């Protein structure tokens, strides 16, 4: 029985994180809920949720109201792997039906060093940075992640035609690490073809590792082959064994109090966070209780049909107490 | 008669160069083809030459050079090397879905436009220390108007009613916001179109749901790759779609995607359409506009019978017996 920070945030946020705990019980998982209040203070998130994060290394955030919160979050926990896995949902359908990708992104670096200079009137230079520790450590993390989530295919992708010096150097490290870790096998691949081939058959893609701004592109890309933000698990990863898993869409204020939310996202990222700990269990049995649900698709909210967040959250735990 | 520069490049470009003119023959096209090459060799004669070459004719149809990306820095994309030496800043791709060719979505009518010369294409990089790039993403008031001046005026001159700006200035709020802030000036002067912009991040999910809502695009170099790509995979991959590279005084044309075809070369199943549609768009700047529709009516027909169709959507057919098809649509033109 272990303690999980909890982050509801704002707007829908409490709703889905109710929904989260509720099915979680349901399920007999052995969590605990250390419910907390992350917010930019003096700039810093408050010393209890700081605390809270390096006692129980492992965490659930809703979506969060706009520094930004998730950049302040990063820079504290060095959180520098943004995790997306992408698999079609039975009952919410889309012209691509046969994903399952996991897209794996380094998260502190690349173009996303906050660099940028006026080098003259009209002219501006803005900088991506690439390192070799930081390439190492996100190459070191992929093959980790494909071993324990038994992938067979890990694709670097890169733009190293062009930015030879940068994204050479990146593709240096992961092909150093391929080297070590000879059980899976490695390929590279241009980010223009990968994208040219994804949208035609995104069954040919198993692991994708890459820089920061590809990595966000591609990320956000497979998740609408899937469906959209609202159905998409994300997780963080850190220095020193932490590890937070948001929801990465909108507060959706509208429908905050309304009760038209959807938790799947949310969900999904407990699942995800499950199987991270190493609750295999459990997380099956809640995933396998969640696309049962959606699969039956006559009970499904407004993002769908007309059924409430309850009726929706209440069908998974009828299902996920029957195993 | 015209006289045009020829690169025929690597992978598939040779033997569809051949093709292009077994075409142009037969169709009777006024345009005498100048061929030069550009070979692996890290010295810069071959690319020079062919440089001068456009200078001199104005107007090149190109094949993809395969650049090794392997060598040192020194030894730059001789692709990259040609639009910036030849200013040609205008990357201009339309992908429309295509009545013949069923894909996931349909009524797709896109027209991207590229800046082709600046951006994260600079070919600025230095190791500060060991361990530690940086590259110079590059992004100017001079060359954001220009490009803006020209996805606009290609809007109101091709009755379009929308421009879309594609960006990330919320992270990149100096380089990218200074982009957005030449579309917006430049927008100011086209009231009649609507003006908006979206994150390329969101932009590629609604591409891949509802690509329907986008009509003209305008975005930096790196995004412009992104884009292409995903609105060619969605009208059915890198066969179709013809690419254009306008620069104030030259012009270059080419297949959209940019892709060697270096797996397929030599094994008579590339699909002959982009590169086809890509000589038809060189002939309408050349105001060849007879021979043009000639053409692109013939391949356009090809494209509605399946039987015609290469491998790569979804058939079974050669490069030569879609040619020979092309050549019969024409027959029943020309006589
Ligand atoms: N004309 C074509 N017909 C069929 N397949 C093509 C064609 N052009 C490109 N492809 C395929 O689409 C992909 C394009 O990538 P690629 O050929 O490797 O370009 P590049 O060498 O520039 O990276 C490849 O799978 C290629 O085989
Ligand atoms: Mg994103
Ligand atoms: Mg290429």
């Amino acid at each position: 029985v272990q303690t999980v920070t909890l982050i509801p945030g704002d707007g829908i946020g409490p709703e889905i994180s109710a929904a989260v705990m509720k099915i979680f019980d349901a399920a007999k998982a052995p969590i605990q809920w250390e419910e907390r209040n992350v917010t930019a203070i003096q700039w810093m998130i408050p010393s209890e949720a700081k605390e809270s994060m390096d006692k129980n290394k492992m965490g659930l955030k809703g979506p969060l109201k706009t520094p930004s919160m998730n950049l302040l979050l990063r820079k504290t926990f060095d959180l520098y792997a943004n995790v997306r896995p992408c698999v079609s949902i039975e009952g919410y359908k889309t012209p691509y039906t046969d994903v399952n990708i996991v897209t794996i992104r380094e998260n502190t670096e690349g173009e996303y060093s906050g660099i940028e200079h006026v080098i003259v009137d009209g002219v501006v230079q803005s900088i991506k940075l690439i390192t070799e520790g930081a390439s190492k450590r996100i190459a070191e993390f992929a093959f980790e992640y494909a071993r324990n989530n038994h992938r067979s295919n890990v694709t670097a992708v890169h733009k190293a035609n062009i930015m030879r010096m940068s994204d050479g150097l990146f593709l240096q490290k992961c092909r150093e690490v391929a080297e070590s870790c000879k059980d899976i096998k490695f390929n590279e691949m241009y980010l223009d073809t990968v994208c040219l081939n994804m949208v035609q058959d995104p069954s040919q893609f198993d692991v994708l590792v890459m820089p920061n701004l590809y990595g966000d592109i591609l990320s956000d890309l497979c998740a609408g082959l899937i469906g959209g933000l609202g159905v998409t698990p994300s997780g963080n990863i850190g220095a020193n064994g932490v590890a937070i898993f948001e929801s990465v869409h909108g507060t959706a204020p509208d429908i905050a109090g309304k009760d038209m939310a959807n938790p799947t996202a949310l969900l999904l990222s407990a699942v995800m966070m499950l199987r991270h700990m190493g609750l295999f269990d459990h997380a099956a049995r809640i995933e396998a209780a969640c696309f049962a649900t959606i699969k039956d698709g006559k009970s499904l909210t407004k993002d769908g049909g007309n059924a409430k967040c309850s009726d929706f959250t209440e069908e998974i735990c009828r299902r996920v107490k029957d195993l | 008669r015209h006289t045009v520069t020829m690169i025929p490049g690597d992978g598939i470009g040779p033997e569809l160069m051949l093709h292009v003119k077994s075409v142009f023959r037969h169709a009777c096209v006024p345009v005498d083809f100048e061929e030069v090459h550009v070979s692996s060799n890290a010295d810069e004669e071959d690319i020079r030459n062919a440089i001068m070459a456009i200078r001199r004719n104005r107007v090149a149809l190109k094949g993809n050079i395969e650049t090794n990306h392997n060598l040192p820095p020194s030894h730059k994309s001789r692709n990259n090397i040609l639009r910036t030496s030849l200013d040609l800043y205008a990357n201009v791709i339309h992908c429309k879905s295509l009545p013949g060719v069923v894909t996931r979505h349909k009524d797709i009518d896109i027209l991207i436009v590229r800046e082709n010369t600046e951006g994260e294409y600079s070919s600025l990089e230095h190791e500060s220390v060991a361990g530690v790039v940086e590259s110079l993403k590059i992004i100017t008031k001079a060359k954001s108007l220009r490009i803006a001046e020209y996805a606009f005026k290609l809007a109101q001159e091709s009755g379009r009613k929308k421009v879309t700006a594609v960006h990330k200035a919320n992270i990149m709020k100096l380089g990218d916001g200074l982009f957005l802030q030449c579309c917006r000036e430049v927008a100011a002067r086209y009231p009649q179109i609507t003006f908006e912009n979206m994150i390329v991040d969101n932009t590629t999910m609604q591409l891949v749901s509802r690509p329907q809502q986008f009509d003209v695009m305008v975005m930096p170099n790196l995004y412009g790759n992104i884009v292409n790509n995903v609105c060619a995979g969605l009208v059915g991959g890198p066969g179709l779609v013809a690419g254009a590279n306008y620069g104030h005084v030259y012009a270059v044309f080419e297949t959209a995607t940019r892709n060697t075809g270096k797996s397929i070369a030599n094994k008579n199943i590339a699909n002959p359409t982009a590169t086809l549609l890509a000589s038809c768009m060189m002939l309408d700047h050349l105001k060849l506009h007879s021979y043009a529709t000639s053409i692109r009516k013939a391949v356009l027909a090809s494209m509605d019978n399946e039987n015609m169709h290469t491998p790569d959507i979804g058939g079974q057919g050669t490069t030569s017996e879609a040619i020979q098809d092309v050549i019969r649509h024409i027959r029943v033109i020309n006589g």
